């Protein structure tokens, strides 16, 4: 339980900075990998038909 | 000391008996205030507490008993259960009256019930005709 | 409390927020006595600024994440095109 | 206990295991399959059909 | 706002939520094909399909269950043909939308049937 | 048979579980066990409370005991029929609305007949009380028609 | 309803912040708040046909609106996360009333994972700070806790609905299946607003506790040398990263088909950006 | 009846709650090492 | 944490020298807050509240009347922090 | 009123010194027999809770409290139970319900 | 060895109103610069009324207490380690004589500590005899 007065934290170890870069790299790698490989969930899996310019001869 | 020796006596009806009753309860004569003998009153017992709580008492005073916030021979309040730190006691006084909180809550609930059950018969729906299932004998056709 | 600072290392004019609230109080015609007490916070060297903390919070390790993404692009092309 | 000391029909108070029907995908043995024990007496037998009585 | 708001405004024009067709089919008298099913009820019950997911293409879901049980728990290898099953559902959804749109036009025809007399 | 690696792993874990227990049964438990015979206990038919006299108490005990035993026998009749319906519900997991309707019909008929014989008697149900209930019920269906129609 | 703290029996969770933080994590994240949903997942057959479905669809949506507006106006970290549990429970119970028990369970498992990490974080913050947990005290923890702040970032964006996380894989499937099925207009208004409300109080908690001026007091301790907490933090961190990813592929033998228009499909992402900017830029305080 | 149910939903949620509780307890040792009777808290969490 | 009397003395004198209504000179632990310095009745509330936001505990009103110099301020802080060395 | 506060303060100081003498006693602790320091207020509270009946008189306020507190809910609850069971008994004995459509068959 | 006295002065009431008003003011305004600006504004509002006499000061004190009751925050900021906070009395320390009721085999784990305790029992009974008498 280290304590510093009227100042910020003590300078952190190599392990915490390496771990923070690991967490950020893993999260953003998963996010960017899923925006590349499966971009279909955001826009929509199928294109929505307009149901306005359909011909009356096809539908009767 | 037993229950027959230390016991609330009769209602005083005398200034001298009131002074002796105040001296009996370690209560200053101005402080003592007996219950009115209305059939449910307490004869020869002080009326103490009865604020908005025992939690209203300051915790920074050096009490002899900090778990009840009382002195040594200070007599117990008559409804000490109901006004205790468990039930119905607050540190600060409440901001509004008691009817305001219930009135605002029931007004909000009445408005939300009226708005929800007025819109119960008109529900949002996508342009979809009907879900299609193969019961025997549909003879149902496509658009091809 | 192991390393207490001196009273001369805290100056009001270093922090711009204390400068602007002192200028606003001078426009009002009043002065604040306790304004030198909050010099150790809003310090740009040990503590961060508002813009740098948000950038190191939301976008943290995004270059590492983009490098791992490019590594998976590089190794996934050899396995399945 | 759950293999050889099940709740038999002769007693009350065992751990009476009732199991559901397993699914059958294509590639399994006998894919066109109707559910067995469709007679009413076959449900909840608890070993009564193999009783010597 | 929304289509239900128009259901509060034009009940004779807008059909409403989950509508039965209320019309004799082949009104246009075109070659409407009959919707048939490859699978039967016996292997539908053998595959333990629920009552909600018994659509006109439940055999694509049956093949998806076959690919799930073929490679389990690693079920990310059937994904493309999984998408194939979803496309069949999408086609069914399109047909539902088609029927609803046809419904609106027919009620519009009923509107000029109210202008017929 | 190992279609998926998960099913092959489950078969392997089930074989590792299955092996020592059947070895301990067939090698240790099944030898050195003597072959004794136990029988399901069978009862005669004591005369019913109809033939019992008013002052007789030796035969009201036998009639009350066979009434209690018949109440018990009908209790696991209804209980077994309920477990048959529940096993129908579990075994026909997506199609219990078709297969279990006749089993539910037999269960409802059994509950109706059980309440007609034993219902509203209370905690202290003697053989006299059910017989008085049956006499009053048959009088009501003779005069006023069946119960639930009216009158 | 009384177990899962809905209208009006919802007052026992700010009471439940008086518990120690690991058991508050267990109670709110999983266990007691979750159990009421599980019994209604069992009784969904009755609820989807009765008037109890309409009553719960009103009441859990009101719990959503009350919980999100509460967590926007509260100044207590543990009470804000309790209100976040209430908002997620209201979203789950409302989905349960209109069938969709599998979608409710899918959001339940991911919510239990991410909520526990946030409670484990919040407790790590409170230990290092003097017990006091008023969010006006801690201000600048994004530098001072480079791993606890990162874990709070990941699980907070999972609660938000950042795309392709465990929260998003069930929140998007909840919010689009309601948009393709029949819904009351009041319940459709209460949904998107609550999802907007959630990124509003999540990014407000971002600006108070982190990325700002440290306001705690003259003497404080701040360190990241503890690691017995942080190993379990990494365990639930990897689980919160790939948890909805492993679960979406195996909870669904039949994937739900989405054929919404582009504006209703992007409505949840649009209200996420609107609530994220509105829950942050309003929270900025300047002079006058 | 004393009854147990083994379906996929109950088994999955039971596994998730056990994993959550194990990681919260491994958190709770470092969180509550300043406490007096940690054994009381851990056995009570186990009965919970 | 770990405290000593010299750290409390340094903290109290540091935050008192940061106060602008008092001059940094002519400040001592035995100096009275009322008549020896220029602070009025209301500035003592600001000094007591500065003690509260530094040392992390709030001080009652009668204890604020009891404290009149930095010496019993140090004694009052050392009583609750229980250093006594 | 200031002298009343001073007299109350002097009495409180005397009781505080009595409490500090008696609660922290070596010789009372050293006997090993547990107990409580002699508190008058707890004994008066206990005997007020036990021996309260001797200050109870028949008064219209006490009669109204005993009427609308205990006897009146008993009367309306017994009337509601009797009315519901009489209506259900008339329905059950007239013959308006069947043996298969009857609630609470205990089966 | 003094206890606080139950009387209150007008100076005490104005000081308590000023402290409670600044506590409510810092509970309303989170940032320190805005709190300092509003604290100087409240200082000017309390410094403008110093020149008034006793009756108008009492009336202004009552009006200020009433208005502070009107504008009081629903969650005021309080220190958790002090009274009224969440972390107040997190653990209850029993009195030390339960250490007197340990087993002798359980007392054998700290023999130097229990011998020191016996020495302080002799010192305490000497102190109690010279302080409170026999
Ligand atoms: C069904 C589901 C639950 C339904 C509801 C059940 C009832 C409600 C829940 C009751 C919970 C207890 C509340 C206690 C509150 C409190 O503050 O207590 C102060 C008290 C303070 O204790 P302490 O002085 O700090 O000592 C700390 C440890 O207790 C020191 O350890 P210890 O030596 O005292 O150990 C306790 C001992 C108590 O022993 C006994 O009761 C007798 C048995 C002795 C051994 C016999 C061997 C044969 O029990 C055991 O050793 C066995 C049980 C241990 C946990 C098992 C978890 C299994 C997996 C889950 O706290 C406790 O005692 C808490 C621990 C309780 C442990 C288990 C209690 C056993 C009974 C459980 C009954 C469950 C239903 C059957
Ligand atoms: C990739 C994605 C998927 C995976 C990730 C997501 C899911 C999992 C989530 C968690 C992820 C990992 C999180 C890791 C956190 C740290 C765990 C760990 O290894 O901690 C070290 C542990 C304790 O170390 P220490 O602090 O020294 O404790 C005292 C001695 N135990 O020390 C040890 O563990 C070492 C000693 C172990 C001794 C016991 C080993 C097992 C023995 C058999 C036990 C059988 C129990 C049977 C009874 C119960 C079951 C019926
Ligand atoms: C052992 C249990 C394994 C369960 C695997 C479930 C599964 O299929 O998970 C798929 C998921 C990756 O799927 P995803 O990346 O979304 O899509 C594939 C893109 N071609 O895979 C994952 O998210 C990783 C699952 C790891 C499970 C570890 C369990 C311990
Ligand atoms: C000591 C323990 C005392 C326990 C309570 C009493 C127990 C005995 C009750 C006997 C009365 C009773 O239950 O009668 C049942 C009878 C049923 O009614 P039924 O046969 O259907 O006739 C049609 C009525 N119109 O009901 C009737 O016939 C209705 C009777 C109506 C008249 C009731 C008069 C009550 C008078 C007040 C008594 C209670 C208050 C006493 C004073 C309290 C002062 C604080
Ligand atoms: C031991 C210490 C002293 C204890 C005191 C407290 C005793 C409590 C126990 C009370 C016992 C039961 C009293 C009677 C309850 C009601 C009984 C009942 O079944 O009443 C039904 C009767 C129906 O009324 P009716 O209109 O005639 O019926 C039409 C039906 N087609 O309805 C009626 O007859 C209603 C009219 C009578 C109601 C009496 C209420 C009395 C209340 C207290 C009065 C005190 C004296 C004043
Ligand atoms: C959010 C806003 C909340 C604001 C709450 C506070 C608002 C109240 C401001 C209204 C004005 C007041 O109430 S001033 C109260 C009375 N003040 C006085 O100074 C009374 C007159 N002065 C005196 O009696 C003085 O001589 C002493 C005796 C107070 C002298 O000062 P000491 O040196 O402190």
């Amino acid at each position: 339980h280290v304590v510093s007065y009227r100042n910020g934290p003590p300078p952190h170890s190599k392990a915490t900075k390496i771990g923070a870069l690991t967490v950020g790299g893993a999260m953003w790698w998963w996010v960017i990998w899923h925006l590349w490989h499966e971009p279909d969930h955001i826009t929509g899996e199928f294109d929505y038909p307009n149901s306005r310019k359909w011909s009356n001869t096809e539908l009767g | 000391g037993w229950n027959k020796d230390y016991k609330p006596g009769p209602y005083p009806q005398t200034e001298k008996e009131r002074l002796a009753a105040a001296k009996k309860y370690y209560l200053l004569p101005e402080e003592y205030k007996p219950y009115a003998d209305d059939g449910l009153g307490y004869g020869d017992y002080p009326k103490l507490g009865y604020g908005l709580g025992v939690e209203a008492k300051d915790s920074y005073y050096p009490w002899d008993y900090p778990e009840h916030k009382r002195n040594q021979h200070e007599p117990i309040s008559a409804d000490h259960d109901l006004y205790s730190e468990d039930r119905w006691s607050q540190a600060e006084p409440p901001r509004y009256s008691n009817a305001y909180y219930f009135a605002c809550f029931l007004g909000v609930m009445s408005g939300c019930l009226a708005l929800y059950y007025w819109l119960d018969d008109k529900k949002m729906y996508r342009p979809v005709a009907a879900k299609q299932y193969p019961s025997p004998g549909v003879k149902h056709y496509t658009f091809e | 409390p192991y390393t207490v600072p001196h009273a001369s290392t805290y100056k009001v004019e270093s922090v711009p927020q204390l400068v602007e609230v002192k200028e606003a109080l001078g426009r009002q015609g009043l002065k604040d006595p306790w304004l030198r007490n909050e010099v150790w916070r809003y310090e740009p060297k040990a503590f961060g600024t508002h813009r740098s903390r948000l950038n190191t919070f939301l976008f943290r390790g995004l270059g590492v994440g983009f490098c791992a993404f490019l590594a998976t692009v590089a190794v996934e092309y050899a396995l399945g095109i | 206990y759950f293999k050889y000391n099940q709740n038999d029909w002769t007693r009350k108070g065992g751990w009476r295991v009732i199991h559901s029907r397993k699914q059958c995908v294509p590639g399994d043995e006998g894919y066109p399959k109707v559910s067995d024990r469709s007679a009413p007496s076959d449900y909840a037998a608890r070993g009564f059909n193999e009783s010597p009585l | 706002m929304g289509n239900a708001l128009t259901h509060y405004m034009k009940p004779d024009v807008m059909p409403g939520p989950d509508v039965v067709p209320t019309f004799d089919p082949l009104l246009g008298f075109k070659s409407r094909k009959e919707r048939v099913m490859i699978a039967t009820q016996e292997e539908m019950e053998s595959a333990k399909l629920p009552l909600e997911f018994r659509d006109y293409c439940a055999h694509l879901a049956i093949a998806y269950q076959a690919c799930r049980s073929d490679t389990f728990p690693f079920v990310y290898k059937c994904a493309h043909q999984k998408h194939e099953y979803l496309t069949c559902e999408y086609e069914d959804y399109v047909l539902r939308m088609k029927e609803f749109e046809r419904e609106r036009r027919l009620l519009e025809r009923q509107k000029r049937l109210n202008k017929a007399a | 048979e190992p279609r998926s690696p998960m099913a092959s792993f489950a078969e392997s874990v089930l074989n590792v579980i299955d092996g020592p227990i059947t070895w301990f049964r067939e090698s240790i438990v099944e030898p050195n066990q003597q072959k004794q015979n136990w029988y399901h206990q069978r009862f005669r038919r004591v005369p019913t409370i109809d033939q019992c006299y008013t002052d007789d108490a030796v035969c009201r005990f036998e009639a009350d005991q066979q009434f209690r035993r018949d109440r018990m026998v009908d209790n696991e009749i209804v209980n077994i029929l309920r477990q048959r319906f529940e096993d129908c519900t579990l075994y026909e997991a997506p199609d219990h609305m078709v297969k279990c309707r006749p089993l539910m019909d037999q269960y409802e008929k059994a509950t109706e007949n059980w309440f007609i014989k034993y219902g509203d008697l209370g905690g202290y149900a003697n053989a006299k009380t059910a017989y008085m209930k049956q006499k009053h019920r048959l009088i009501w269906e003779r005069r006023h028609g069946p119960v639930g129609s009216g009158m | 309803m009384t177990k899962s703290a809905q209208i009006p029996f919802s007052s026992w969770l700010p009471a439940a912040m008086a518990a120690p933080t690991p058991v508050s994590a267990l109670v709110h994240s999983s266990t007691l708040v979750t159990a009421g949903v599980y019994l209604l997942i069992r009784f969904n057959i009755i609820l989807s046909t009765s008037w109890l479905g309409q009553l719960m669809l009103l009441l859990s949506g009101l719990t959503m609106f009350m919980a999100g507006l509460g967590a926007n106006f509260e100044f207590d970290l543990k009470k804000i996360i309790a209100l976040s549990t209430l908002s997620q429970l209201g979203l789950m119970m409302s989905i349960l009333s209109m069938g969709f028990l599998k979608l409710a369970m899918f959001h339940l498992l991911t919510h239990a994972l991410f909520k526990a990490l946030l409670f484990m974080c919040a407790g790590a913050i409170i230990h290092n700070m003097n017990n006091s947990q008023d969010i006006r005290l801690m201000g600048g923890l994004s530098i001072h806790m480079p791993l606890t702040s990162a874990c709070f970032n990941v699980s907070n964006l999972a609660l938000c609905g950042m795309p392709f996380l465990a929260g998003f894989y069930s929140k998007d499937m909840i919010l689009e299946i309601v948009s393709i099925s029949n819904v009351n207009m009041f319940s459709f208004f209460l949904y998107y607003f609550s999802t907007g409300l959630t990124v509003s109080y999540s990014f407000r908690l971002v600006y108070y506790s982190m990325t700002g001026d440290l306001n705690c007091g003259s003497l404080n301790m701040l360190n990241d040398e503890s690691w017995i907490m942080l190993r379990g933090m990494m365990g639930l961190l990897i689980m919160s990263i790939i948890g909805g990813s492993m679960l979406n592929w195996l909870i669904f033998p039949f994937p739900y088909m989405i054929c919404l228009p582009i504006y209703m499909k992007l409505l949840t992402l649009f209200v996420c950006i609107v609530g994220g900017l509105f829950g942050y830029l309003i929270s900025l305080s300047n002079l006058f | 009846v004393m009854t147990f149910l083994f379906d996929w939903m109950s088994l999955l949620f039971m596994s998730f709650v056990l994993m959550i509780s194990s990681l919260v307890i491994f958190y709770s040792k470092e969180y509550m090492m300043n406490d007096n009777h940690i054994n009381r808290f851990i056995m009570l969490v186990l009965m919970f | 944490p770990p405290l000593s009397l010299k750290l409390i003395n340094e903290r109290v004198l540091l935050v008192l020298k940061l106060y602008d209504k008092i001059d940094p000179s002519k400040l001592n632990v035995e100096s009275h807050f009322i008549n020896d310095l220029g602070l009025d009745s209301l500035d003592h509330v600001e000094v007591i509240m500065a003690m509260e936001d530094e040392f992390g505990f709030e001080i009652p009103d009668s204890d604020a009347e009891k404290l009149l110099k930095p010496a019993d301020i140090i004694k009052y802080v050392a009583d609750k922090e229980d250093v006594y060395e | 009123e200031q002298e009343f506060i001073k007299r109350k303060h002097e009495a409180t100081l005397k009781l505080r010194q009595e409490f500090l003498k008696q609660s922290s006693n070596p010789y009372r602790h050293a006997t090993g027999e547990g107990g409580t320091v002699f508190d008058a207020g707890l004994a008066r509270f206990q005997a007020m809770r036990v021996s309260n009946y001797e200050h109870f008189k028949p008064t219209g306020k006490s009669f109204r409290t005993g009427l609308f507190a205990v006897v009146l809910p008993i009367a309306l609850y017994a009337w509601a139970l009797k009315a519901e069971r009489d209506g259900r008994e008339e329905k059950y004995r007239t013959g308006q319900v069947a043996y298969k459509d009857r609630q609470f068959k205990f089966i | 060895a003094q206890v606080p006295l139950a009387i209150v002065s007008h100076k005490r009431q104005v000081c308590s109103l000023y402290k409670r008003a600044l506590r409510n003011l810092e509970s309303w305004y989170d940032r320190r610069n805005v709190y300092r600006y509003r604290a100087v504004q409240l200082r000017a509002r309390f410094d403008e009324n110093r020149s008034k006499d006793l009756g108008e000061g009492i009336r202004l004190l009552a009006c200020g207490q009433r208005e502070l009751f009107e504008t009081r925050h629903f969650q005021p900021r309080n220190f958790a380690n002090s009274a009224g906070g969440c972390a107040f009395e997190r653990e209850v320390i029993p009195p030390d004589w339960v250490l007197d009721y340990w087993h002798p085999l359980e007392k054998a784990q700290y023999p130097e500590y229990f011998a020191k305790r016996e020495q302080r029992k002799k010192e305490f009974v000497t102190w109690w005899e010279k302080q409170y008498g026999k």
